[PDB]
């Protein structure tokens, strides 16, 4: 058994890790004391969900989880919340002053004034690991704390944990839910930054979370609770195969093995059906090849784009719910005949399934219903550089302008490192078209 | 009030279409790079699609479809018949071709070449038009990009009086629901020279394009027949209609081309809509069989059916997704 | 997240006077610092402009500064007038004599560092100072010359601190004397360095909304006030309670300020309501939006068609359906995009709280940082000129110092701001 | 078509299906990096109090 370390940084990191960690819970039969019934093993031992968890003697299973934000308010929700006794109080760590949607801000100046704290917090933990596979890091791109103290930390811990994996999981701004406007200048610094320093990135346009919502759960204008409580249910079915029994994706190293041959193209496209209302009275249950048919529809995606018009390097298929291979092969050969699915020369055309017989657990008061089977697909398609392109775009029209570039340069920052950023972006573009046509 | 911007001045077609939205007083034209727009009439290259359907409460819709240039691209659409079970490398209506990329299929297209002279049958093949395949497979390669060698018919159509050759003209419109509509009037761009089988060099008697020709204007003006002449004169000639024994094959070329690539193109489901006008450009040899020659994505209209045509654009394929405050289009079902 | 509110001068205590007086009804303090309200919402963010005390009583942050005690004896004899922590009352003897001159450099300057005592005591209770606040009029002498002064002395000793300010410009329609033109630009250059936010409250306009809309003859400064001080409450709203936007003064002028100079906003407010006039018909969403858009509701006399927004920021409060206001307000842009500038991206932001000001059932405030807002610039501009250039009424300021040189400096600086706005106007 | 490396358990089952075969910075360098920015920021506030000393 190998232990993963998630940390959360920023408002969006740690409020989407309080939905994941309370799935778990929900998953793993851990209650909001931290006690675990079924675990027999008390004080310790080397199961699959110790991935995730350690034990005390008392009996209590606590997440190998540190949360951090320049801004209290976020965290003290979670220091006050209903799962208060699940955690210990230094893996919550909070300043005084937020990083105001300031990259610079967060990297440079505020930055540097918590980041020997975050790892000597970070190093509690992994001393209390056997053998460390890597982090799991939460964040979002617009956030000044979620891009800026994101990269600064990601560059460190490529320095205290060379070998060791890291794992991304984004948000990419939307301004349908953002109140922001310097967001496009954020994640493209943040994502220069830190692009050497992670294996695999899944990134989540809040854009298409949003109308997911709006569509299939009827609600007429989602609170990060809906998107948040419909994240952790991607992220859940990403990171399961780190927690239950199987052979697909045991371990961080595994993922950029199957989903990422290129380094720098390490951003997989998630997909996942079904998502279902709970207010929906009369519900016909969606069979294997509905719900694999889906995976190939553009609104179900994290990132709303056209994978016809790229080219797959990986695919991987993960099944919750009632589902043997008979059924997904069928499905599979059938769905093959009817869309566009182009893999590059040099890869085989094929998909590597992972199925959990255990259904997708939903939080009780959700906006979710109970199904008998669910999937996500992981598909690494050049089609995910549209996202590049908006952001690029916007990041074009004001920095042509210079303007708020001057909120950036008070903090330390260099002007030369919005183009230097920028022009590592405009290589990534490159790459992607490289492969993709 | 709708909105829609403009990224192509050189568009004959979509020039009239602006024009005419901006005559009802519902619709406003932004600048090039103003991302808050309803319609986009974009570029012919690197159009950016991957920014469409992202502006939260517009929806968005474009003149043209993404993937459209597989179809539009003369390389491509050998690839696209051959490889394509839909149309298959047995396809009936298309010249037998091959790609063949400068110093690909060349070795396939010899041996297809031999027995073609090696059987007592006629063999002239275009890319420029020659009878001996070496005189030009060092031409493809002394021009620098790929080509693409097909089959030429020997034995076309002929206009009398004249003795000439010709090419047809369809304007296809497809909207955001896929639905195929072909424009009801047509027309056979002419040639006014007679053809000549012993001479290929002279192109003048062997092309029919609109510019090469500028004997012009002789016959008809222009070098132009619409529909209602030159229906009348295969009625007179050889006791038949348009409809019947030319217009069912292209309305079939035209259906089968665009279902084949309706999976890969269609805006159905999509964030942003599509919508497109193309140009197919068709052949009739003597037995009055139409062979298809290439099809156009950025296609220019003739000038009596601007006004009609572009009109038409509006009504089905822009109003359709914009209402405002008989029909000039023959459907092809499916 | 702690704001420290000053008020200098005859109309900075006026209208802060009245601030305190709206929002302490909103948050349900009570003249004597006694809380009575019927939610938990209207505590959870009252340590912003509150201090707690003793017997759970809430005391302003508040700072009230004068050269005379005249006005301020007004507000401590006023309604809310015991409110304020007596200590906090700086006052002098002399007055300024609508002199910028006398506030700036003389009789400020002999009263200045007794305020900022006051200040320094009142930050150092502060658990988070998110930055301070400032009304006054820019046409006197206190609040114009002596507001500067301690904004300039704040940034000394605080130059990491976010300061904003609500300014009200002169105009010969609401005068008091000849030499506003004088003391505003002289202020305007102040404002253009040492502010991240300046509210644009301009007199010309709230006149015109009292007598062009309001249904009133002759509107008195009272008048004037209630729509500031609906105004202020308005902007305010999102600070004060909890909801949405998790924003600190920092994190608002990063979004709404794109160059350091060009941080004069135009305040808006819907629906224009006069004094005891009661309002019976609420609007609907579509007319909020119509109205805080339309240039009658702007409190800065400029025609926002004259030029182009920057950033914009928009405050509904009330119960309503935020979709139809997400429709209503992406309406509006998609209508005059040619009024919003096409290289910042999404510029109009917008924020919902539930509990609504006191009259209304619904309500909305603008925010608007138009290029617009050169034509008060130029207005204060003609108007200076016309006097200098024939050095008229100058010798009320060389008495107490100064030299002509500085008003050339002044005259220059703001005729800088004003093709500095015209710049991106035509990009 | 191809079914290959099937694994199975009590909590499920994996395998791959093929449909067609195929055709940093040292910590020396950062804390340098952070500081020159922050010697910028000493410099800028400096310039400041400079400005307004004068
Ligand atoms: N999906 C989702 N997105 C969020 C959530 N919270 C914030 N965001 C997004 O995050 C972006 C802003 O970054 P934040 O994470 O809120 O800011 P931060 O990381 O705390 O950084 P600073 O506050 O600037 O110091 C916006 O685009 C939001 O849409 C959340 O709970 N769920
Ligand atoms: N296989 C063939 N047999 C006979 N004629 C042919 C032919 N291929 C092309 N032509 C002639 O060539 C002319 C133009 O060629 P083609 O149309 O392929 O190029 P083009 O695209 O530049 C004109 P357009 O795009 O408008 O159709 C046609 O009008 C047709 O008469
Ligand atoms: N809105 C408003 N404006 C005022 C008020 N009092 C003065 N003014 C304006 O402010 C200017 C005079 O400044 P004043 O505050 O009296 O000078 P000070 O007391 O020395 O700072 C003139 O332009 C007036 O129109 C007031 O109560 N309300
Ligand atoms: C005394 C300080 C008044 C408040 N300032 C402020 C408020 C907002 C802002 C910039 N500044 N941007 C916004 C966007 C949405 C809602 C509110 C605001
Ligand atoms: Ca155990
Ligand atoms: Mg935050
Ligand atoms: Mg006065």
């Amino acid at each position: 058994m190998r232990e993963c370390i998630s940390i959360h940084v920023g408002q969006a990191g740690v409020q989407i890790g309080n939905a994941c960690w309370e799935l778990y819970c929900l998953e793993h039969g851990i209650q909001p004391d931290g006690q675990m019934p079924s675990d027999k093993t008390i004080g310790g031992g080397d199961d699959s969900f110790n991935t995730f968890f350690s034990e005390t003697g008392a009996g209590k299973h606590v997440p190998r989880a540190v949360f951090v934000d320049l801004e209290p308010t976020v965290i003290d929700e979670v220091r006050t919340g209903t799962y208060r006794q699940l955690f210990h109080p230094e893996q919550l760590i909070t300043g005084k002053e937020d990083a105001a949607n300031n990259y610079a801000r967060g990297h440079y100046t505020i930055g540097k004034e918590i980041i020997d704290l975050v790892l000597d917090r970070i190093r509690k933990l992994a001393d209390q690991c056997t053998g460390l596979q890597g982090f799991l890091v939460f964040h979002s791109f617009g956030g000044g704390t979620g891009s800026g103290f994101t990269s600064l930390l990601m560059e460190r811990l490529s320095v205290d944990y060379g070998k060791k994996s890291k794992l991304e999981f984004s948000i990419y701004p939307a301004p349908q839910v953002s109140t922001a406007v310097v967001e496009p200048y954020n994640s493209i610094l943040t994502t220069h930054t830190t692009l050497e320093h992670s294996d695999c990135a899944f990134m989540v346009d809040n854009e298409a979370i949003y109308d997911i919502c709006r569509r299939n759960l009827d609600i007429e204008r989602p609170t990060y609770t809906n998107l948040n409580r419909l994240i952790s249910q991607i992220v859940s079915s990403i990171t399961a195969s780190l927690r239950f029994d199987g052979a697909l994706n045991v371990d961080l190293t595994e993922f950029q093995t199957n989903l990422v041959p290129y380094p720098r193209i390490h951003f997989p496209l998630a997909t996942y059906a079904p998502v279902i209302s709970a207010e929906k009275a009369y519900h016909e249950q969606l069979s294997v090849a509905e719900i694999t048919n889906a995976c190939f529809e553009p609104a179900n995606q994290m990132v709303k784009c056209d994978p016809r018009h790229g080219k797959y390097m990986a695919c991987c298929l993960l099944y919750r719910g009632d589902v043997v291979p008979k059924d997904v092969n069928a499905a599979i050969a059938t769905i093959k005949t009817k869309r566009s699915i182009q893999f590059v020369d040099w890869c085989p055309t094929g998909f590597k399934v992972g199925i959990n017989y255990q259904p997708p657990t939903v939080v009780p008061g959700g906006d979710l219903a109970k199904v008998q089977r669910a999937v996500c697909m992981l598909s690494n398609t050049t089609a995910i550089a549209e996202a590049w392109a908006r952001l690029d775009h916007k990041f074009d029209l004001m920095y042509a302008k210079r303007a708020f570039v001057h909120w950036y340069v008070g903090e330390g920052m260099e002007e030369g490192e919005f183009s230097e950023a920028r022009e590592d972006m405009a290589a990534l573009e490159k790459d992607y078209e490289e492969v993709g046509v | 009030m709708y909105t829609f911007v403009v990224r192509d001045e050189n568009s004959s077609v979509y020039a009239e279409v602006s024009r005419l939205l901006l005559a009802t007083g519902q619709w406003k034209r932004l600048r090039k790079d103003n991302p808050r727009f309803n319609l986009m009439l974009g570029e012919r290259n690197r159009l950016p699609f991957g920014r469409l359907g992202h502006e939260p409460g517009l929806v968005q819709l474009v003149n043209y479809y993404r993937g459209a240039d597989k179809l539009c691209r003369k390389a491509s659409l050998v690839k696209l018949i051959k490889t394509s079970p839909e149309l298959s490398e047995s396809c009936t209506w298309f010249p037998e071709s091959y790609v063949i990329y400068p110093t690909d299929e060349r070795e396939v297209f010899l041996a297809a070449y031999n027995r073609r002279r090696e059987g007592r049958e006629g063999n002239v093949w275009i890319a420029l038009i020659s009878s001996e395949a070496s005189e030009l497979l060092d031409f493809i390669d002394e021009q620098g990009q790929v080509h693409v060698i097909q089959k030429y018919l020997e034995k076309p159509l002929l206009l009398e009086p004249g003795h000439r050759k010709f090419d047809i003209r369809s304007w296809v419109l497809v909207d955001h629901l896929y639905n195929i509509y072909l424009y009801r009037e047509g027309v056979l761009r002419t040639s006014s020279e007679p053809y000549n089988s012993a001479n290929f060099q002279d192109k003048t008697c062997h092309l029919t394009n609109h510019c090469i020709q500028k004997n012009y204007g002789r016959y008809e003006e222009g070098n132009e027949m619409f529909f209602e002449e030159f229906n009348q004169y295969l009625m007179d000639a050889l006791n038949t209609t348009l409809e019947n024994s030319i217009l069912l094959q292209i309305k079939h070329i035209i259906r089968s081309c665009l279902m084949c690539i309706e999976p890969a193109i269609s805006t159905k489901h999509l964030h942003y809509q599509s919508f497109q006008l193309f140009g197919f450009d068709f052949m009739v040899d003597e037995e009055l069989k139409v062979w298809l020659i290439e099809v156009n994505g950025a296609p220019a209209c003739a000038q009596k059916l601007y006004a009609e045509l572009c009109q038409g654009i509006v009504d089905v394929a822009i109003s359709s997704v914009f209402p405002l405050a008989t029909s000039i289009f023959i459907k092809l079902h499916h | 997240r702690e704001i420290v509110h000053i008020q200098a001068g005859q109309c900075g205590n006026q209208i802060g006077a009245k601030f305190w007086e709206v929002i302490s009804d909103e948050h349900g303090i009570d003249p004597t610092g006694s809380y009575h309200g019927d939610s938990d919402l209207q505590l959870e963010r009252i340590n912003v402009y509150y201090n707690e005390a003793t017997g759970n009583k809430y005391v302003p942050r508040a700072i009230l500064v004068d050269l005379e005690p005249g006005t301020m004896d007004s507000v401590r004899s006023g309604p809310f007038g015991q409110i304020f922590r007596p200590d906090n009352f700086v006052f002098g003897q002399s007055g300024a004599g609508n002199n910028w001159a006398k506030g700036h450099y003389t009789e400020g300057a002999e009263l200045v560092d007794s305020v900022l005592d006051v200040v320094r005591k009142e930050s150092e209770s502060c658990d988070c100072l998110q930055g301070f606040q400032l009304t006054h009029s820019l046409g006197g002498g206190t609040g114009s010359g002596m507001g500067t002064l301690l904004i300039s002395k704040i940034r000394e000793e605080y130059p990491d601190r976010i300061m904003n300010t609500f300014s009200v410009m002169p105009s010969p329609k609401v005068s008091d004397t000849v030499v506003e033109p004088y003391n505003a630009t002289l202020s305007v250059h102040q404002l253009v360095e040492n502010t991240d936010e300046t509210y644009c409250i301009d007199n010309e306009a709230l006149y015109d909304i009292c007598f062009r809309t309001l249904k009133l003859t002759t509107p008195t400064y009272g008048d004037l006030n209630h729509l500031v001080s609906a105004t202020m409450s308005g902007v305010t709203t999102c600070l004060r309670f909890p909801g949405q936007l998790n924003a600190d003064l920092r994190k608002l002028a990063v979004n709404m300020v794109p160059f350091p100079r060009l941080h004069f906003f135009m305040p808006g407010f819907a629906p224009l309501t006069s004094r005891g006039s009661q309002q019976y018909r609420a609007l609907t969403v579509p007319e909020l939006t119509q109205q805080m858009f339309d240039s009658k509701n702007m409190m800065a006399a400029c025609d926002p068609r004259h030029g182009r927004y920057l950033t914009v920021a928009a405050i509904f409060r009330g119960r309503m359906s935020m979709k139809e206001v997400d429709e209503q307000m992406l309406n509006v842009q998609n209508k005059n995009s040619s009024y919003f500038v096409e290289w910042i991206p999404n510029n109009v932001k917008t924020a919902v709280c539930d509990i609504p000001p006191r009259g209304l059932k619904m309500s909305a405030t603008f925010i608007g940082n138009s290029t617009a807002i050169q034509e008060l610039f130029k207005r204060i501009s003609e108007q200076f000129t016309a006097m200098f250039r024939r050095k008229a009424f100058l010798h009320w300021y060389t008495g107490e110092g100064m030299d002509e040189m500085e008003f050339t400096e002044a005259e220059s600086n703001m005729n800088d701001l004003v093709s500095e706005y015209q710049q991106y106007q035509d990009a | 078509m191809e079914v290959i490396e099937l694994n199975k358990c009590t909590s499920g089952q994996s395998f791959e299906v093929i449909l067609k075969p195929p055709s940093d910075p040292s910590l020396e360098e950062i804390q340098k990096k952070l500081e020159a920015a922050e010697e910028r920021r000493k410099y800028q506030e400096a310039e400041l109090l400079k400005h307004l000393a004068e």
